[PDB]
């Protein structure tokens, strides 16, 4: 009846958190519903103009009148209840890309945050400025920690110190610190732990 | 930022609290250590013991310089009487290791391939005491009062497996008593 | 928390009626609705609106069919129920319900039925058209965390 | 026994609590059927026992008489009989059960059988369509020395107790008794009991699409014989049962069940997804609506919420589905007081739409399917022997057709051996047939709707109107009203259609059914002078104006024109003929015949 | 003898691969969730086993439950009564003697079947744990029956000191099995020189019945022992099989596991799906794009709706396909019947068309009228393919009037009157007058008197014979590649593990999408073919008053809103949108044109 397309715009915020949290990490996050949004926003706009004559006949007409008072609450209750939801998909929209903006937060080629969702990196482009602005913030709590740890990626505790790694998909020459590793195309290696903690997150390094 | 796995651990780091404790080892080989947690010794004896830490005896186990004794509760002819005193006793779980079920995992790479015929008899002996401690966990929870329970002999990883459902569910029915007045 | 599981459940219809006559009518012409006239409520309005008045304006009814025609099937079996397709929550309109309410007699009865709904679901968690899954489904968010800590504990204790 | 006798006893204090609500009931029943009795110048022994009074306050009494229903019914009829004589005795038959409530999860269709619950409490529910004889049987008969003036006493067991396998009595009538006497027996003092099976099939909406519908059967007892016509939708309740020797009776017994599936039961109920108890509320508003003088115009847009127009068809079919009044002459032949009306049509224009959804408020009216064997009103005598003796004319399709309405598909797409069977039933009630028996006059109230297609495409306005389909016109003759459904094309007209079909895939109906239902037991007037001047002049100018066009009209053509006003004063709910009745009537033949 | 129960107790609580110790790890399992049942695996049960079926061969209809005995006393030691007893299920797999070797050397032996099952019976019962009385003595036992030799393994004895024969069946304390008498019939492909196919029988025990439906592929392995009925010369027995376990292929009730869909997902996130079909749906077929695209909505289908009235929509469309012979119409009709879940195949001469849908006959016992046959009833949630549809007039034409448009049939023959359930969805490929004078005159002339069917179906191709002399030098390369050399099923295979899909690949996927989804098209479409009818219908409408006749009529309207629906059941999303509607009316509004000229 009034707030019902806001119902079916939660609806499908459901299936937005289920696709990414039972599958896996790979979020491809849908579209932003600004032709949705803009229904709830032309209603608003009819919503705030109805009162506005019941506020000016509310001191000439029916005389603040006790019936008046409760078409007041539904105008008024109908706009917060509208107002739940709006930003309830604003906030899952924005607390996922943040987990996005958190496992590569800057381990090669940090501003390369292209090559990424074209028909939603212009959608995000107007969050890329929000988004960019962890990325300036997440740079500053790398490097305000008065000694270095590592905030970027390795979550999983380390068990050993000597791991067989393979590698796929990827050739040049990467690691110019700690030792030049010397990535030839399809050739193992068997190195210790720390190593390849920037790599498999970075994904050139296929398998442990 | 995990948003993944907050409200328990994983099961990677539950044996991370469990490889820090200390156990007894036949030494082999001759500055040392200075790891800041360290007790080095000198030229090192062979033939005794020596409480050291668990995880630096197992990179010390890959070079294959030393070996390991086993716990004094690993044998046999000790577990049979653990489970005497549960099958005449069904209200809880009498005697526990506290942290068995991930002791022997670890202790069965190149950690079973030295003791004295531990093969088709050990994990004879231990996968039925997992569930017997689990058969026990089945009518504990039916008996399931308000905001009281009576766990005492739990090893760690039932604890990590009870965990993420016991909670909201016991708080769920939390707010329907409460809310009721 | 913006609450996404249960702002829907208050998007629900709910049947009740006036006290009073009142000129506003936004569901339409005819503005002054005539008193004692049966309207379907969405909950959040109408969980406020028996509130303020000392006599209030929406005349609460209750659905006694969600009372009485179900306290008696879930007194008996609480084992295969249809839990479901009378009402797609049965927690949170539970919860709202008892609060404007504060009558302890199906206080008591909810309180029975999750312990039962619970002992299936533990010792059902280790390893067909329309209405049948939902069944299935209702209790699955419940445990859909639960069985996952008993996959990845099987995959770390393994090889 | 002390073990099995203690949970007796002391439910034998608990139970009386139990009724504490019902032990006035059970008296107030018999006090006055023993008073009209004894002043004549009926009721049997129902004591219905809820759930509720036996589920609140006790528990393990309960779940025996849902897991072991063989230990505890006896024990209830034993301590129920006693309160009987204790509350009436001075005055000068056992009162089983009967079971209401839920269940809770015993909701078995018949397509699934038990693992769990073999022998215990099922709810059942279906359609039945056997509906086998009935016949009695004996339990005590009492024997009599007329020498030395002495009584006997015997009682014959057998598979009906429901519960105990006693040791059986293979023996009809003993003779004899340890005397020298011819033995006499009383049959006003032996009692008797009836015995009646009957198969029920599946609903056949719910069980899903992999199987033909399977069959289970029940036997009852005297209490609700008689009760179940075939096509009720029945939900019966009982024990769960076999009997029968399975493997030891013949020698080798190979691939030989010997374990049949029985319903010893109880209560049955229709249902309706006839009884329709309506309170001082919805009975003023209907007569408050009835004050309305437009109330049969929103009952014709009210009906078929997918279609536009055709109002005149759309207040025929309610004015058909109410029913207008046969008087049956003293001593005379009554006449044509049923109704039945036709339909043709241009493909795929809602001729067939229409047709399914008066099922569904049939009000007991199940139809066919138009599927033409012979069948269609007769027996074929199909007995099936009945057990070794007994010839049964089975009921094919008019035991359910009466004071119904059917409706059959298909007409000139048929062979001539239905079409034989459609003239008899027309003009008249009755069929009456002796195929390899019995000539019996078996009574019919039905009322057929029809439909067919034209046959050479679009062919109608180049040619005669008439013989368009040219079935033969015995039944043309015999049928009133010839609607045929034009499908003119114009830009407004399929405009509009177009978006009410696609609003539609995402004044009410149970009361609609109640109202005509009431109307079928509300008086019928007949009785006015004026309605019957002003329509026999409304006949005679057509009948100036039906020979020198369209189509000849006959005499029974009258007895539809009154037909029609008496059920449009049926929607009104009066008892007089009023003037405004005969001008619908003469307009709506007006559009069917011009 | 015993004490091979010794040697089995001390086998399934140890046997294991390498620290996994698998069969107490499932038992516990499965004593949770209420099944009670085993399977068992590899080579050293045979490896032993054979040693002890080597004491098992002699009689593996008597030992063969002696393991039976034993599970339930492992049993017990995971509960700490109310404890029934198990079953066994089997697997072996080496091939598959048809129906030859069948009376020498194989009574009594573990044989594997392949069938087809086509007749399922109604249940009965057969009991396993009895009570017993002495009538005048009162004697009290209970005897077991366990496994056969049918009935009468033992009998009643005369002991109890009471009279002969004493003994009753009670009905208080007692449990059971049931058995089925299912048949199966012989899959007919495997031995043709000039004869027609036998058949046998089998029974089974409960915690494996109703696993299957009539008109699957299916294999099965079990026993060949023998029975004896008395209701022929000597006295001679038949035969029948006892099974044991049903390791079919699928079903083809919507339970399986979770990486099947998983990949599932990960190819419908590809939104390449509608055009990689038409290449992957049929690898021996030239092109003929309209035609490929109507069989892949065909066999998925739309919704049902039973909307809070009483009516219903029927959500299904049905094709035709007529044209002049030698366009392949004919040999593309066996290829759907293999992809589909549910598919029969009837297509000839009609086959008594009145006894297509029904049959009802007299019985053998009991002399009764029920219902057994038809070729709907067996073919529903699928798909039927018939054909020649011009030289049957008799009764093929008054039989699926009703049976299309309403699916809801009720027999009115000498017994029952039921509507039983139907949801089918046919296919036809019939014959023009001799096809290139009905492409040569006047447009009449297609079926002889009516165009009444012709309203019913909405979906009409009109193929033709071109001449273009590049795409049949193509053509006549193609075909030679297909017949010998084989180089293309070299070919694609080599295109398909990285971009095609095979044939069991797109079968079980049609499966789960349409038994999860449930889509509906969006409200901004409902502008779009409002504006697209009212000029479709002037189209015609200015074709009627040139003096041209025929046809187009409402079916086709609504019958485009499920063309629409059928692709969102393809791209498994919840609502439609306008590219998606634009190339559905591409299909039919290039069907429209044909229905002129
Ligand atoms: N005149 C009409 N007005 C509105 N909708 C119609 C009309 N005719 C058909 N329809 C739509 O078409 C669908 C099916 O029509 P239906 O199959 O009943 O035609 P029919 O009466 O069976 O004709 P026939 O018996 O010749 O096949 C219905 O869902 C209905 O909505
Ligand atoms: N478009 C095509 N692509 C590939 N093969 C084709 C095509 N058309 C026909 N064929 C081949 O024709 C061969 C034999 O088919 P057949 O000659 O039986 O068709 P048909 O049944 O005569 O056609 P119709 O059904 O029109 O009579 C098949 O092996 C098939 O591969």
């Amino acid at each position: 009846m009034y707030g019902d397309l806001g119902n079916k715009l939660v609806l499908e915020a459901k299936r937005t958190k289920q696709l990414y949290a039972r599958s896996n990490q790979d979020v491809n996050l849908p579209m932003y519903h600004e032709d949705i949004i803009r229904n709830i926003l032309k209603e608003v706009s009819n919503l705030r103009k109805n009162t506005e004559y019941l506020k000016e006949q509310q001191q000439l007409g029916m005389l603040d009148d006790k019936v008046a008072k409760c078409q007041y609450f539904v105008t008024l209750l109908c706009m917060e209840r509208n107002k739940r939801c709006l930003l309830a998909y604003q906030r899952l929209r924005t607390d996922i890309l943040d987990s996005m903006a958190w496992n590569n937060n800057g381990l090669d080629l940090m501003s390369s945050i292209t090559f990424s969702q074209q028909d939603t990196n212009n959608l995000s482009h107007q969050e890329q400025e929000y988004l960019k602005e962890y990325c300036d913030l997440i740079t500053d709590l790398k490097s305000g920690d008065l000694v270095d740890i590592d905030l970027s990626g390795s979550l999983v505790p380390p068990s050993d110190v000597f791991i067989d790694v393979r590698v796929l998909k990827d050739a040049g020459e990467i690691q110019t610190e700690y030792g030049v590793f010397n990535l030839i195309k399809d050739s193992q290696f068997f190195v210790r732990q720390s190593d390849v903690e920037r790599l498999i997150q970075q994904g050139y390094l296929q398998k442990i | 930022l995990p948003a993944h796995l907050q409200q328990t651990f994983s099961p990677e780091e539950i044996q991370f609290i469990v490889e820090n404790e200390p156990i007894k080892i036949f030494p082999r080989i001759t500055w040392q250590l200075i790891t800041t947690d360290d007790k080095a010794l000198n030229n090192m004896v062979a033939m005794r013991s020596t409480e050291v830490v668990l995880w630096i005896a197992l990179l010390l186990k890959q070079q294959s310089k030393c070996s390991i004794v086993a716990p004094q509760w690993l044998t046999t002819k000790e577990l049979d009487r653990k489970i005497q005193y549960e099958k005449t006793h069904p209200d809880r779980f009498s005697e526990l290791p506290w942290n068995w079920l991930v002791l022997a995992r670890i202790l069965f790479n190149k950690a079973k391939d030295d003791f004295h015929d531990p093969i088709h008899e050990l994990r004879g002996k231990i996968q039925d005491l997992r569930e017997i401690r689990q058969i026990k966990v089945l009518k504990g929870l039916k008996y399931l009062n308000e905001s009281h329970l009576q766990l005492d002999n739990l090893s760690l990883l039932e604890i990590n497996e009870l965990r993420p459902f016991i909670t909201e569910i016991m708080d769920k029915l939390r707010e329907i008593h409460t809310a009721s007045l | 928390y913006y609450d996404i599981d249960d702002v829907l459940a208050d998007g629900t219809e709910f049947p009740c009626k006036f006290q009073y006559d009142i000129p506003g009518l936004g569901y339409n012409p005819g503005r002054p609705i005539t008193k004692n006239t049966k309207l379907s409520l969405p909950l959040w309005l109408a969980r406020i609106l028996a509130i303020v008045g000392p006599v209030p304006f929406v005349e609460l009814l209750p659905p006694d069919m969600f009372s009485t025609k179900v306290m008696n099937a879930i007194k008996t079996d609480p084992v295969a129920l249809d839990l479901h397709s009378i009402n797609s929550h049965f927690f949170s309109l539970a919860i709202k319900w008892i609060m404007l309410f504060s009558e302890k007699e199906l206080a008591n009865v909810v309180s029975e039925l999750l312990l039962q709904r619970a002992q299936e679901l533990n010792h059902h968690a280790s390893s067909t058209s329309t209405f049948l899954l939902k069944l299935e489904e209702m209790e699955k968010e419940i445990y859909k965390k639960s069985h996952e800590s008993y996959k990845d504990t099987k995959r770390w204790m393994f090889k | 026994p002390d073990a099995v006798f203690g949970d007796r006893v002391r439910r034998f204090q608990e139970f009386l609590d139990t009724f504490t609500s019902y032990r006035d009931s059970v008296r107030s029943i018999q006090v006055y059927n023993s008073n009209n009795a004894a002043n004549y110048n009926i009721l049997p022994h129902r004591i219905i026992i809820s759930l509720d009074d036996l589920r609140e306050f006790d528990r393990s009494f309960w779940s025996g008489i849902l897991v072991e229903p063989a230990y505890f019914i006896p024990p209830a009829e034993k301590a129920l009989t006693d309160l009987a004589d204790s509350m009436d005795d001075v005055p000068h038959h056992p009162w089983k059960l009967s079971f209401k409530g839920s269940f809770g999860a015993h909701a078995l269709s018949p397509r699934t059988l038990t693992a769990q619950h073999l022998n215990k409490l099922v709810s059942v529910e279906g359609i039945v369509t056997k509906t086998s004889l009935v016949r009695p049987k004996l339990i005590r008969s009492v024997h009599y020395a007329a020498k030395t003036g002495r009584f006997h006493y015997r009682d014959y067991t057998d598979a009906t107790t429901t519960l105990t396998t006693r040791i059986p009595t293979p023996a009809i009538y003993p003779t004899e008794d340890t005397e020298g006497n011819k033995l006499t027996t009383e049959y006003g003092y032996s009692t008797f009991i009836d015995h009646q099976r009957i198969t029920v099939q599946e609903m056949p909406e719910m069980a899903p699409a992999g199987q033909l519908p399977r069959s289970i059967d029940v036997i009852l007892d005297d209490d609700l014989v008689d009760k179940t016509k075939p096509g009720d939708r029945v939900n019966v309740v009982g024990v769960f049962k076999s009997l029968g020797a399975g493997g030891m009776n013949q020698s080798n017994s190979n691939t030989l069940i010997g374990f049949k599936t029985l319903i010893l039961g109880n209560t049955v109920y229709p249902l309706h997804a006839a009884r329709q108890m309506l309170t001082d509320f919805d009975i003023r508003n209907i007569n408050k609506l009835s004050k309305k003088k437009d109330i049969f115009d929103i009952l014709s847009q009210s009906l078929a919420p997918s279609i536009y127009g055709h109002d005149h068809i759309k207040k025929a079919i309610l004015l058909m589905l109410m029913g207008g009044v046969e008087k049956n002459l003293e001593n005379g032949s009554h006449l044509r007081g049923d109704i039945n009306i036709l339909m043709v049509g241009d493909p795929s224009t809602a001729k067939s739409q229409l047709l399914r959804f008066v099922l569904n408020t049939a009000s007991l009216a199940i139809a066919t399917t138009g599927r033409g064997s012979s069948g269609v009103g007769l027996t074929a005598a199909v007995t099936t022997d009945r057990e070794t003796g007994e010839r049964r004319l089975e009921a094919g399709a008019m035991v359910l057709a009466d004071r119904g309405v059917v409706c059959i598909d298909e007409f000139d797409k048929m062979t001539d051996v239905d079409r034989v069977a459609i003239h008899e039933v027309m003009e008249q009630q009755t069929v009456t047939i002796a195929k390899a028996g019995i000539h019996t006059t078996l009574n019919a109230r039905c009322s057929v709707i029809a439909a067919a297609n034209p046959v050479f495409g679009q062919y109608d306005v180049n040619r005669d109107p008439h013989q368009n389909i040219a079935l033969p016109d015995s039944l043309l003759s015999r049928f009133d009203l010839l609607f045929v459904v034009t499908d003119d094309i114009n830009e407004i007209r399929d405009r509009s259609i177009s978006e009410h079909v696609l609003r539609t895939h995402r004044v009410t109906i149970p009361f609609l059914r109640k109202y005509v239902q009431y109307a079928k037991e509300r008086v019928i007037p007949q009785l006015t002078q004026e309605a019957i001047n002003v329509i026999v002049k409304n006949y005679t100018d057509l009948r100036n104006d039906d020979n020198t066009k369209k189509s000849p009209i006959t005499a029974r053509t009258l007895e539809t024109l009154i037909r029609l006003a008496t059920a449009h004063a049926k929607v009104r709910l009066s008892k007089t003929v009023n003037k405004v009745d005969a001008k619908v009537a003469a307009n709506l033949l007006r559009f069917a015949l011009l | 003898n015993t004490e091979i129960i010794k040697s089995f107790k001390n086998f399934i609580l140890e046997f294991r691969l390498d620290s996994q110790f698998i069969y107490r790890d499932q038992l516990r399992n499965n004593i949770l969730v209420k099944n009670y049942s085993l399977t068992v695996n590899m080579e050293h049960l045979i490896g032993y086993n054979e040693d002890i079926y080597k004491k098992l061969s002699d009689e593996p209809s008597d030992i063969i439950p002696l393991f039976e005995t034993a599970i339930t006393q492992v049993a017990k030691r995971i509960s700490i009564n109310s404890l029934p007893t198990f079953q066994l299920i089997l697997n072996s797999n080496a091939n598959q003697i048809p129906l030859r070797d069948l009376d020498s050397e194989h009574v009594s032996k573990i044989v594997r079947l392949s069938g087809i099952i086509i007749s399922t019976s109604v249940l009965s019962s057969r009991a396993t744990y009895l009570s017993i009385m002495c009538r005048n003595c009162r004697h009290t036992t209970s005897i077991t029956i366990n496994n056969f030799n049918t009935g009468n393994t033992v009998s009643l004895p005369r002991s109890c000191n009471c009279g002969p024969d004493p003994y009753i069946i009670i009905h208080e304390s007692s449990k059971f099995i049931d058995q089925q008498f299912l048949k199966l019939q012989e899959i007919p492909e495997l031995v043709p020189v000039g004869e027609m196919p036998r058949n046998l029988t089998m029974t089974c025990d409960r915690y494996l019945t109703n696993k299957v439906i009539p008109g699957t592929r299916v294999t099965i392995v079990g026993i060949y022992s023998i029975y004896n009925s008395k209701n022929s010369g000597v006295a001679i027995r038949t035969p029948y099989i006892k099974i044991l376990g049903i390791q079919s292929d699928v079903e083809t009730v919507t339970m399986f596991t979770e990486e099947e869909e998983e990949e599932f997902l990960q190819l419908s996130r590809n939104p390449k799906l509608y055009e990689i079909l038409t290449n992957s749906i049929a690898p021996s077929i030239f092109g003929n794009e309209d035609i490929k695209k109507a069989i892949v909505c065909l066999l998925m289908g739309g919704s049902k709706k039973i909307l809070p009235d009483g009516m219903r929509l029927r959500g299904d469309i049905n094709v035709l396909l007529l044209g002049d012979p030698g366009t392949a119409k004919s040999q593309l009709l066996k290829f759907v019947e293999k992809v589909s879940p549910i598919a029969v195949y009837t297509s000839g001469k009609g086959s008594s068309a009145a006894g297509l849908t029904a049959s009802v006959q007299r019985d053998p016992m009991t002399r009764e009228f029920y219902l057994e046959g038809g070729a709907m009833v067996l073919a529903d949630g699928g798909v039927v393919c018939i054909d020649e549809f011009d030289k049957m007039r008799d009764e093929d034409r008054v039989a699926i009037h009703e049976a299309m448009e309403q699916q809801t049939i009720s027999i009115a023959k000498a017994g029952i009157t039921t509507v039983l359930n139907s949801r089918t969805s046919v296919l036809a490929a019939a014959n023009p007058i001799y096809g290139r004078y009905d492409d040569l005159k006047s447009p009449g002339d297609n079926i002889d008197f009516q165009t009444t069917i012709l309203s019913r179906f909405d979906m009409i191709f009109i193929v033709k014979d071109d001449h273009n002399e590049e795409r049949d030098i193509s053509i006549a390369n193609h075909v030679i590649n297909i017949h010998t050399g084989n180089a293309n099923a070299m070919q694609n295979q080599q295109e398909e593990n990285g971009s095609e899909i095979s044939i069991e690949k797109m079968k079980r996927y049609i499966t789960y999408c349409r038994l999860k989804c449930a889509p509906r098209l969006s409200p901004q479409a409902a502008e779009k073919l409002s504006s697209n009818f009212v000029t479709i219908r002037k189209q015609l409408l200015i074709n009627e008053l040139e003096s041209t006749e025929r046809p187009i009529t409402i079916r086709q309207l609504e019958a485009i809103i499920r063309i629409t629906e059928s692709l969102a059941k393809l791209e498994l999303s919840p609502i439609a949108q306008e590219r998606h509607v634009d190339e559905a009316i591409r299909l039919f509004q290039a069907s429209t044109m044909d229905a002129a000229s």
